[PDB]
């Protein structure tokens, strides 16, 4: 019964700090931003490829429901 | 596996214990 103590608040946490654009969403630019950060300098295609995994919306930036969708998927959270 | 190494990156990225 974890209800509100769930996940999705772990998740939500990670979306908010992938978000550095506060799109609402988490872009491309978001992704390096993160990557870079930690030291990744992952290229456009790299990021493309997990865009491309994530998204389901055709708009180039990982939604809330995508993000938990893939965060599950993996077993990120 | 492509998936694979792709997942992987998301799983890099917050799972970055440092290393």
């Amino acid at each position: 019964g974890s209800g509100e103590r769930d996940s999705r608040e772990e998740i939500l946490k990670a979306f908010r700090l992938f978000d550095d654009d506060n799109s609402g969403t988490i872009t491309i630019k978001d992704l390096r931003r993160v990557a870079k950060e930690l030291g990744e300098n992952l290229t456009e295609e790299e990021l493309q490829e997990m865009i491309a995994e994530a998204d389901r919306n055709d708009d180039n930036e990982i939604d809330e429901d995508e993000f938990i969708r893939i965060m599950k998927k993996t077993s990120l959270f | 596996k492509k998936r694979e190494l792709i997942e992987s990156k998301w799983h890099r990225l917050l799972f970055h214990d440092k290393k």
